[PDB]
């Protein structure tokens, strides 16, 4: 199906304490390949996946050197974003930046991305044409049009539909075993009770990759939308993902119950039966 | 691969 | 023969405070998620007595007390005691616009702002009677209430909450305290 | 804007007395950036627990995970502890092996 790269780099100010700590971390779909942290000894971008370690010393070379100049910009760009709003140097700031590329099912360019934030909110993004920007707030008017006059854009759609997704090509065929196959969900139900005439549904996926899911609850066939806890899908740690939804419903009708599964990994959408 | 080119805000 | 469920000294409680639920073969459960402490509490307290040494999160939630086991049996389950714990999060400001100086019979806008994303937020007077409101835009964190009329007769003194409104009972250290300065 | 964390304590694989498996802190949703998490053993910190790269998310909140190869045993009371300049003290959210 559908693939993406995406890198995030995030640096943050630690006033009185020396230089911002820089993390930049790069992303295929739901895993993740490479890191920078600047706090770390090694002082170079680092394999975080079995199919990137194929590579060999001039990749971790020239990405050590570009993350360590984008380090460098985005050192500069914080003291430059706490002059353009008036702050103290009291205290600690962030700026973000993430940027990547979405291939459709073809594994021809579908789209692409490039935007930054300052202390949470939105700054600036490229917008989807990749070759105008939108501005967040004013202050990111002057970077829009400096950006505009350098042809900022331009190249970055060069890359974007260039290095970008052919990169991503090269990954998606080195990482064949981790990032074309999936892991089907991990299917059960549990019960507890809650009170002597209430008792809690609680629908369980686990060890399924990617990370994207549904789950819902039904009662006779009806969704039961306004009811359904669910949590937010969180990592196992092993690259795989976990997720459950909870309703509560009353002692002596759990049997009217139906827990419902969509994901990739499945062949067709899974229909669980509390009582078969 | 990351993008090569600098160019702050 | 329907129990009263209440909790002593009251039912919203700070971070790190004592509490008991007491009510009047016991039975107290929480509404929607099962609370472990009560099941750590010996007998000779449950017959009706539910302490808690120093509140928290945890503790945060709806619950009723029943007594009788549907063959004994079932006692009417008690109205709802709803158990706030407050102090989870640092605390909100709170200020009058455009000022704290109100005329007699006047009105005055208060104001409480978190920056904390909340999407909750409350107004207590004293010092407690409290309002509730979502934020005064879609996702600004800060929400506006309006008081009045007001009278030199009285205190106006106020405080402000922020929560989360899928964890309700969990409210962020009040403000300082804003008091009204009415001129007669 | 800060955020204040949504924290989720779980293990990696079903919980089985004996069976080795991972203690999972997954903290996300916060800002900024800068936390302290821990995980606990009856009350007591673990030493050299490791973490997730910091990544973020649309919204931009950050999301870590804190994690320990641990043994679930009938006893041992397993937490995460965190703190946060959003929350007044630190909060501990014990282990439920059901959520």
């Amino acid at each position: 199906g559908s693939h993406s790269m995406r890198y995030f780099f995030t640096s943050v100010s630690r006033p009185g304490r020396g230089e911002p700590r820089f993390i930049a971390v790069g992303y295929v779909d739901d895993t993740q390949f490479v890191r920078f942290d600047s706090d770390a000894a090694s002082q170079r971008m680092e394999p975080r996946a079995p199919w990137i370690e194929q590579e060999g010393p001039e990749y971790w070379d020239g990405e050590t050197r570009k993350v360590k100049a984008h380090s460098q910009t985005h050192r500069v760009d914080l003291g430059t974003l706490r002059g353009y709003y008036n702050q103290s140097e009291a205290g600690s700031h962030t700026v973000q930046r993430m940027y990547g590329c979405d291939v459709g099912s073809d594994w021809r360019f579908l789209r692409g991305y490039h935007q930054y934030a300052y202390d949470g909110k939105d700054y600036i993004a490229l917008k989807e044409d990749l070759r105008s920007w939108t501005a967040a707030d004013m202050a990111a008017q002057t970077t829009k049009h400096k950006w505009e006059a350098a042809h900022v854009a331009e190249q970055l759609r060069a890359y974007l539909e260039g290095t970008c997704v052919e990169w991503l090509r090269r990954y998606l065929e080195n990482g064949k075993e981790t990032l074309q196959r999936t892991d089907a969900p991990k299917t059960h139900m549990t019960h507890h009770a809650v009170s002597d005439h209430e008792a809690t549904l609680r629908c369980w996926a686990l060890s399924f990759y990617p990370a994207e899911i549904t789950l819902t609850w039904q009662r006779d066939g009806e969704d039961q939308t306004q009811d359904t806890e669910l949590v937010e899908t969180r990592p196992a740690g092993d690259g795989t993902f976990q997720k459950w939804a909870a309703v509560v419903v009353p002692s002596g009708q759990e049997q009217r119950y139906t827990c419902h599964v969509q994901h990739e990994g499945l062949p067709k959408p899974l229909t669980l039966r509390w009582e078969p | 691969r990351t993008f090569s080119p600098t160019y702050g805000l | 023969p329907k129990p009263t469920l209440w909790a002593e000294p009251g039912s919203v409680i700070t971070q790190g405070s004592p509490v008991t639920l007491r009510c009047q073969e016991y039975r107290l459960y929480r509404e929607k998620k099962t609370a472990p402490w009560i099941t750590r509490i010996p007998q000779e307290l449950v017959k009706g007595q539910f302490p808690i040494p120093s509140i928290t999160w945890e503790h945060a939630g709806r619950y009723r007390c029943y007594y009788g086991s549907d063959t004994a049996g079932r006692s009417e389950s008690s109205d709802p005691l709803e158990l706030v714990v407050t102090g989870a999060y640092i605390k909100p400001t709170l200020s009058a616009q455009p000022s704290p100086v109100v005329n007699s019979g006047g009105n005055v806008t208060l104001q409480c702002d978190s920056q904390v994303a909340f999407d909750g937020f409350i107004l207590c007077k004293e010092g407690p009677q409290c309002l509730n409101s979502q934020p005064h835009a879609r996702g600004s964190s800060r929400a506006i209430f309006s008081v009045g009329p007001v009278s030199p007769s009285r205190r106006w003194w106020y405080r402000c909450y922020a929560y989360d409104s899928n964890s309700p009972y969990e409210w962020s250290l009040p403000s300082d305290l804003l008091e009204l300065l009415v001129l007669g | 804007i800060q955020r204040t964390p949504k924290i989720q304590v779980y293990s990696r694989h079903p919980a089985e007395n004996g069976k080795s498996n991972f203690l999972n802190c997954y903290v996300s949703g916060f800002h900024p950036s800068d936390i302290e998490v821990d995980l606990l053993k009856n009350g007591e910190r673990i030493e050299k627990v490791e973490h997730s790269d910091l990544s973020f998310s649309k919204d931009w909140s950050f999301y870590l995970l804190y994690y320990t190869e641990f043994t679930p045993t009938e006893k041992d009371e397993y937490a995460c502890r965190v703190n946060h300049v959003t929350l007044s003290q630190p909060k501990i959210v014990k282990w439920d092996r059901d959520m």
